[PDB]
């Protein structure tokens, strides 16, 4: 059932994730310092964290089978629209349900709901974001399923501004069929029950999170004093 | 309108 091409796709995506996600979190020392001790005291650190993660998301995307066959315009449209969603998905690796926080190896780099609020965001975003992290963690995805879901998210044909929607759809369909076949062949029950449908629900959840994050980002970044604390990459990708 | 940093990271 899982064809050799489908096994190849999975192998490429696992390798791409290993090359672009560093679970030692060594580079966090390079970011502006978190300040917790109201002002948006965590904005400099979290802007650097987000900017670093965007770079890793682009590096992963470039390795998705078929992504490089798209025009530069379409690659750009797809990364601009999906980067926020892929950041939410990939951060699930460091999320822990012990205290509902993102634990990146040390106390300095352990982030909770208060840290997100100290970058300027409100419960309108943060409450659904925690519910998403919990629901995704509860799916107990195989790493194979986690990397396929990130790839499917990036290569979405309904993103605004997509030109060659039929080619985007053809690439995504190959990934979607790989995931559906992987679940049926390699994920034992009961964990596999309705798993594909539950993963696609997480993609719909991400669209809602994207819409809210974009609304609040627009309000935050409209104030020039906040935009001054962002990075050039964040301004280019999330908007200026 | 131009995305030079993204374009550059995209090769
Ligand atoms: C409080 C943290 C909760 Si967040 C889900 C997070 C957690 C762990 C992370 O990283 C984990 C690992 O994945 C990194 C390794 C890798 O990806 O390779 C990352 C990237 C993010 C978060 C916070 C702030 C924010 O935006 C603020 C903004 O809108 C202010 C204007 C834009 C600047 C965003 C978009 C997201």
């Amino acid at each position: 059932k899982l064809s050799e091409e489908q096994q190849h796709i999975i192998a490429i995506l696992l390798d791409a994730h290993h090359k672009t996600y560093d679970p030692t979190y060594a580079d966090f020392r390079d970011f502006r310092p978190p300040v917790r001790m109201s002002p948006l005291s965590m904005l400099p650190h979290l802007a650097d964290l987000v900017s670093y993660s965007i770079q890793k998301v682009i590096g992963f995307a470039k390795m998705i089978p078929g992504f490089r066959d798209l025009t530069s315009d379409d690659q750009i449209v797809l990364l601009k629209s999906s980067a926020i969603e892929v950041i939410m998905l990939r951060s699930n690796q460091s999320f822990t349900m012990d205290d509902m926080s993102w634990d990146c190896g040390s106390q300095d780099y352990k982030y909770d709901v208060t840290d997100v609020s100290k970058a300027g965001h409100t419960l309108e975003l943060i409450e659904p974001l925690i519910k998403f992290q919990v629901g995704l963690k509860k799916l107990n995805l195989h790493e194979e399923e986690h990397v396929l879901l990130m790839a499917i998210c990036i290569v979405s044909p309904d993103r605004p501004g997509v030109q060659d929607a039929k080619l985007v759809e053809a690439i995504q369909d190959r990934l979607s069929n790989t995931l559906q076949t992987y679940i049926r062949c390699r994920h034992p029950p009961p964990g596999s029950h309705q798993l594909y449908a539950k993963m696609i629900q997480k993609l719909a959840d991400l669209r809602s999170l994207n819409e809210e994050h974009s609304k609040q980002y627009r309000s935050l970044s409209f104030q020039p004093e906040n935009s001054m604390k962002l990075t050039p990459l964040v301004l280019e990708v999330f908007g200026n | 309108k131009n995305h030079p940093m993204l374009m550059n990271l995209l090769k």
